[PDB]
């Protein structure tokens, strides 16, 4: 999981 | 039934100082430095023009690669003028020191942690950190303190490595980007031995961060500490605070710093905390 809003 | 009597910070003192509760995680975001004079930097006063295509590009990682420079400017504009922790992070000292810290996982990436004097094992920088920087060349990779990135940050000329003339690109995770592996890894083992989750200045709305609270086991007290409740289920689609099923989650409301003064009061701390801040504060004012 990419970091995100 | 509970380990909390009570949903309260009183109730949460008296499970600490129980046998009951022997580890502690801490989860911390921006709210724990705003009181350091360190603004989030997802907050809108940042947003002063590069030729942006939107506000994210800055912070995001597609628009850093082949365009840095916005990025080290805007690095130069928002740079500390002084690196002190708040009451905060010595409260997550304090814990340490009294042996109930587990681990804290930080969305922070202004180091404010490690001069607070916790070490490298007992953090998770979820999303990185300006503490070291390295050279992106993959064969390369040679490492940089902050001293020596601050420095090329204020000569305003992109950071270059000294071995092979790469960009220097500090140690943060930009949006888009995979977080370390030590971040999942470290979640994996620490989240089946956790006896409290205190949950501090997050509004918990990064991912994948805020799903930690999730990763809790169902009998764990979590305390937020915040200016606003966070964390509950989103009812358009986590923290149950205020239900009659509520059982274990507890919401103290206001800034960090008095949060964390109140329960060191309701543990017999607050003269220890009182102590370390003005010794490391005076110590850091007199650098
Ligand atoms: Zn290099």
């Amino acid at each position: 999981p990419r970091k995100q809003l | 039934e509970r380990l909390l009597d009570e949903l309260t910070l009183e109730g949460v003192a008296r499970y600490m100082q129980s046998e009951r509760c022997r580890r502690v995680i801490c989860l911390v975001g921006a709210g724990i430095s705003t009181s350091a004079g360190i603004p989030d930097f997802r907050s809108p006063s940042t947003g002063l023009k590069y030729h942006l295509p939107y506000p994210e590009a800055i912070f995001e990682i597609s628009y850093f690669k082949k365009h840095p420079e916005p990025f080290f400017a805007l690095a130069k504009e928002l740079y500390p003028g002084q690196f002190k922790p708040t009451i905060c992070h010595y409260f997550m000292r304090l814990l340490k020191d009294k042996g109930l810290l587990l681990r804290c996982y930080t969305q922070n990436i202004d180091t404010l942690e490690r001069i607070a004097g916790l070490e490298q094992e007992d953090l998770v920088e979820a999303h990185g950190t300006f503490y070291t920087s390295h050279c992106v060349s993959a064969s390369c990779r040679h490492e940089y303190p902050l001293s020596w990135m601050k420095e090329k940050i204020f000569s305003e000329v992109t950071p270059k490595c000294e071995n092979c003339q790469s960009l220097v690109k500090p140690d943060i995770v930009f949006f888009g980007e995979s977080l370390p592996a030590r971040f999942f890894s470290c979640m994996q083992s620490d989240f089946l031995k956790v006896d409290l989750l205190l949950v501090m200045g997050t509004s918990l709305q990064v991912q994948p961060f805020a799903s930690l609270i999730s990763k809790a086991p169902l009998s764990t007290p979590r305390l937020l500490i915040n200016k606003e409740k966070a964390g509950q289920s989103d009812p358009f689609l986590g923290m149950d605070f205020d239900s009659k099923k509520a059982y274990r989650d507890v919401a103290w409301l206001g800034e960090c710093d008095q949060g964390c003064l109140a329960l060191a009061e309701l543990l017999g701390w607050k003269k220890e905390l009182e102590d370390l801040v003005r010794r490391e504060h005076a110590s850091i004012d007199a650098q």
